[PDB]
RNA sequence: AAACUCCAGUUGACACAAAAUAGACUACGAAAGUGGCUUUAACAUAUCUGAACACACAAUAGCUAAGACCCAAACUGGGAUUAGAUACCCCACUAUGCUUAGCCCUAAACCUCAACAGUUAAAUCAACAAAACUGCUCGCCAGAACACUACGAGCCACAGCUUAAAACUCAAAG
């Protein structure tokens, strides 16, 4: 995970904040925000790393890794909480939806299809 | 994020009501807490009757902590105020303020609803 | 039609004029008629905003004699 | 509607459910 | 002063007297209107018993103490022992809504006492436990 | 102000179940209900109370 | 053609929507003198918007914050407190008549 | 039990005038909704009653508020017949 | 009911008929019954009020439609 | 705008350095949230 | 009547139960469900449709194990009623309703009205009910009864659930 200190997405690009007192900047971290906050770093980071523009949101690949960030904070919210049924729906039917985008990546884009793949380490099997 | 603390306290002295003041904003430190301000509401007689540490209170000092802790603080606070003798009832809330009320334009008529029963001959 | 949005602008400020409404008569011509007349007549003049349009509207009609009595 | 359906069925349960105790 | 229906809170200073007495010390009539019976037990501001009259203790018996003539009878008897002991001005304090709930007040007046307030404490709980299922009549 | 209709019966625009479960349709009669007469109650069992007490102390 | 034909406009002589009395004001639950003028002065019991006359979406709001206050040790249940009952007069109920 | 005692549903009675004063009291249960709650609560009425008697209660509110409304409506043509004999 | 009286005289003063008071049924396609066989049925029928007393169609449109009589109506 | 309203609130946030004398000053201070609703609307604040 | 009198009333202390008023609101959730307070996590999909069995859920009742005890309460006992009363009424008290961990997989699970898109034009339209229809797709139904059955098969289910016939009979059933 983005390391606690981090700042928040929508603070972190605006001018002098890195000679912003101590407090403040602890204020502006991700220590002092919930969960979502985070999910919002992990996201923007997949997205520079993998997709070509970062900018664009509207791709089938910017929704497949979205949609990822989501998958995982699920799993992570199942782990302590083994008996909520509508989670586990939530997350099984995100699986489902991201295998159906991945084979419609797949066939339309192949050489980006790779590079979801690897960046995610989403494996691609075809269905029974 | 923003919290407040309502720590209803104790009828107690000004020393022993400084010192329980200052021993919570100290926890509230500890756990990681930017405590902002400490207001105090006066001291006021119960709603009701609160047994609280097999005490029967009637009176306690309102005061409120505004402060900024990480959300896993917040369930460490809430053990350590329970073990407090010198605490009455405390409760942590998310702060009011950072809630944003939405304008609003006013009271909307609606109209009695129309096309409920066909329009056959009964 | 054009004018009731100076009719309603006039309704609002000063409420319903003193003289009764005789619609028995076809030529009747109400306090607010008279205002939208005015006003009219100044926007012919080449006016070009409603706020300085209705404050001379109102001044023309007191300099005519019209009593009118703002709600305040 | 009347529950003469429903009451054939009932019957039909009632009895199935006392022969499979007794046998 | 114009009445008020409000009862005079104990803490703030008030000019209303009973016989030199503040609201504070006025003896307690606790009736409890049940549907079959109706106990009336007058008590004094401290919690001292004085009085009690039930429709059982006047020989009422079975369906015959859930009537209003009963409960009358109760407030009456009441009334009596407590006036023995000093008793004028009551607060009455009734519970339940049985058919006894009015008449025993009745009886209490008629019995020589004077009702300077009347409290409802019927128990409702918000929320509690479960009553007991429904009649088939 | 009359209570709301909207959305509270089971319609076919309705997505959500139905608040209300009418069993007549809810559209105003031509006729008003007769007037009910008052349930009868004992009288004068407070004074008859009085006297019958007296007759059992003489 | 002709110029006296009506033209197509909004309704000039609309009124204002109508805002309720707490439009716009925070409501908190450590105001208890705001929240006692909406429950009843013998039971304590919570009036409705019919009595109120607050819109749907400030009678959720008392409604959270009377329930908050009275858990938290702000205002009493059972009952209105005494000192908040020469407060105006907010609700159309009537009790002696 | 917690809460100050003598505050909740007292009512003075003025002039010794116990009758009026228990008239009020009982009107003010009424209006609360006491008094119905609390015969409702003698014995436990199960979920899918209490809601059969919301919705009936609920409709018959709307019904009653409606007729009420055009009675009060058609009233003022409670005058005298103004063209008698035609 | 309210302009009956008008009506009724205008008709007389014209030569013509009017009919303002509670139509009974049958009075155009039960005529021959009621009035007797020989009776002339009216030619033109003119509608000074098309609606009844509870704001609905009076019935003497329909029924002088199935009598084929035009008829005039504001 | 808000980080820098932020760094000026900071300036006033309670430290340890401070605790032991903002705790006095808030016990000598008093505080009211409480406030009435008039028919027309208007807020009515207590006089005390 | 029985029962209780180790009872009842006032006052004080006092839950592993249930959540008045608000709610005349009509919100949330895939449905089942969800209405005391606080906090944390959190409510899939940028075309749509798409499973009795694949996958994950599914009121109440019920099963297995370990706990909790206010109240309610199948069963059972007592009282009464009755021709009898294995009921309806009264009293007492269990399993059970609760918690934890696993099952079971049913409902008039029905708002008996499928998902998505669109329309109010004309013959609107058997009746009643909650007006009548178009496009598209999946699911399902073809007289009553036999039959929420038999057999086979699958299942933590073993007096179970799901799927589900036939022979004889009838001229009706609805
Ligand atoms: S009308 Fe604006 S919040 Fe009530
Ligand atoms: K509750
Ligand atoms: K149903
Ligand atoms: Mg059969
Ligand atoms: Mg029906
Ligand atoms: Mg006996
Ligand atoms: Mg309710
Ligand atoms: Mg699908
Ligand atoms: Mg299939
Ligand atoms: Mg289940
Ligand atoms: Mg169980
Ligand atoms: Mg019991
Ligand atoms: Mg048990
Ligand atoms: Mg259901
Ligand atoms: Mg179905
Ligand atoms: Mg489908
Ligand atoms: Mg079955
Ligand atoms: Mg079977
Ligand atoms: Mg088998």
């Amino acid at each position: 995970d983005p390391p606690p200190s981090t700042l928040l997405k929508d603070y972190q690009n605006v001018p002098g904040i890195e000679k912003v007192d101590d407090v403040v900047k602890r204020l502006l971290s991700l220590e002092m925000a919930n969960k979502k906050e985070m999910l919002k770093i992990k996201q923007e980071q997949f997205m520079k790393k993998i997709v070509a523009n970062p900018e664009d949101t509207r791709s089938l690949e910017a929704r497949i890794i979205a949609l990822s960030v989501k998958i995982r904070s699920y799993e992570e919210h199942l782990e302590k909480h083994r008996k909520d049924k509508a989670h586990k729906r939530y997350l099984l039917m995100s699986i489902d939806q991201r295998k159906k985008m991945l084979k419609n990546l797949r066939n339309t884009n192949y050489d980006v299809f790779e590079k979801i793949c690897w960046g995610l380490g989403i494996e691609y099997t075809f269905p029974p | 994020p923003r919290y407040e603390l309502a720590l209803i306290l104790k009828a107690m002295q000004r020393p022993e009501t400084a010192a329980t003041l200052k021993r919570t904003i100290e926890a509230l430190m500890d756990r990681g807490a930017i405590v902002r301000d400490l207001e105090n509401l006066g001291e006021r007689a119960l709603p009701y009757r609160i047994s609280a540490h097999s005490q029967q209170h009637n009176r306690g000092g309102y005061f409120l902590v505004d402060f900024y802790a990480p959300t896993a603080a917040v369930e460490s606070m809430v053990e350590h105020l329970s073990r407090d003798i010198d605490v009455i009832r405390g409760n942590i809330v998310k702060h009011p303020l950072t809630q944003e009320l939405k304008e609003c334009e006013g009271i909307v008529p609606v109209p009695l609803a129309e096309k409920l029963y066909s329009t056959k001959k009964r | 039609y054009h004018e009731d949005r100076i009719r309603a602008k006039f309704y609002s400020v000063y409420g319903s004029g003193q003289r009764a409404f005789d619609l028995f008569n076809p030529n009747f011509k109400s306090t607010c008629q008279r205002f939208v007349e005015k006003y009219t007549e100044l926007q012919k003049l080449g006016e070009t905003d409603e706020e300085k349009l209705f404050v001379e509207t109102g001044k023309a009609l007191l300099a005519e004699g019209v009593i009118l009595r703002r709600v305040g | 509607k009347n529950v003469l359906k429903i009451r054939r069925r009932k019957m039909n349960h009632h009895k199935y459910r006392k022969l499979v105790k007794k046998t | 002063t114009k009445f008020s229906i409000y009862p005079p809170i104990p803490g703030e200073e008030s000019s209303l007297r009973w016989a030199g007495k503040k609201f504070e010390e006025i003896p307690i009539a606790h009736i409890k209107a049940s549907h079959n019976n109706t106990q009336i037990q007058v008590v004094s501001a401290s919690n001292e018993p004085l009085a009690f009259a039930s429709c059982g203790t006047e020989g009422f018996r079975n369906a015959k103490k859930g009537t209003g003539i009963a409960a009358q009878t109760a407030g009456i008897a009441a009334a009596a022992r407590a006036k023995q002991k000093g008793v004028i001005h009551i607060r009455v304090v009734v519970k339940g809504l049985g058919p006894g709930r009015l008449s025993a007040m009745h009886g209490l007046i008629m019995g020589g006492l004077e009702v300077i307030s009347i409290t409802d404490n019927t128990p409702i709980p918000h929320x509690g436990c479960r009553p007991r299922k429904a009649r088939k009549l | 102000a009359t209570p709301s209709l909207r959305g509270r019966l089971a319609r076919f625009g309705n997505p959500r179940k139905p608040v209300l479960k009418p069993n007549k349709p809810l559209i105003l009669a031509n006729r008003v209900g007769e007037r009910r007469r008052e349930k009868g109650e004992a009288t004068c069992i407070t004074e008859m109370s009085v006297m019958m007490a007296c007759w059992k102390q003489n | 053609s002709n110029e006296d034909l009506p033209i197509s406009m909004e309704n000039p002589y609309k009124e204002p929507l109508k805002k309720c009395i707490l439009c716009g004001k925070h409501v908190d639950y450590k105001n208890v003198q705001l929240l006692s003028q909406f429950v009843s002065p013998f039971t304590g019991c919570i009036y409705g918007r019919h009595i109120t006359g607050l819109c749907g979406k400030k009678q959720k709001e008392i409604t959270k914050a009377i329930k908050r206050a009275q858990i938290m040790g702000f205002m009493p249940v059972t009952y209105k407190d005494p000192a908040y009952l020469k407060d105006p007069k907010v609700c159309n109920i009537r009790y002696r008549e | 039990a917690k809460h100050l005692k003598f505050i909740a549903r007292t009512v003075m009675v003025q002039e010794g005038n116990v009758e009026s004063a228990y008239r009020t009291l009982n009107r003010i249960l009424t209006m609360d909704g006491l008094i119905e709650d609390i015969k409702h609560r003698r014995y436990y009425e199960k979920p899918c009653r209490r809601r059969q008697r919301e919705s009936y209660e609920r409709c018959r509110r709307i019904y009653n508020m409606e007729m009420a409304r055009k009675i009060n409506f058609l009233m003022r043509k409670n005058r005298a017949d103004p063209w008698q004999g035609c | 009911r309210q302009f009956s009286y008008l009506i009724e005289n205008m008709a007389r003063d014209c030569g013509e008929y009017a009919h303002t008071r509670y139509f009974r049924g049958g009075m155009l396609t039960n005529a021959r019954l009621l009035f007797g066989p020989t009776v002339r049925l009216p030619d033109l029928i003119i509608f000074l009020h098309t609606l009844n007393n509870i704001f609905e169609p009076h019935v003497a449109v329909r029924d002088a439609a199935k009598m084929n009589i035009p008829t005039v109506g504001i | 705008r808000e980080v820098l309203q932020l760094q000026e609130e900071v300036k006033n946030f309670i430290t340890r350095e401070n605790l032991e004398a903002r705790v006095e000053a808030a016990l000598d201070s008093r505080k009211n949230y409480n406030w009435a609703i008039t028919r027309e609307g208007l807020v009515v604040r207590p006089q005390r």
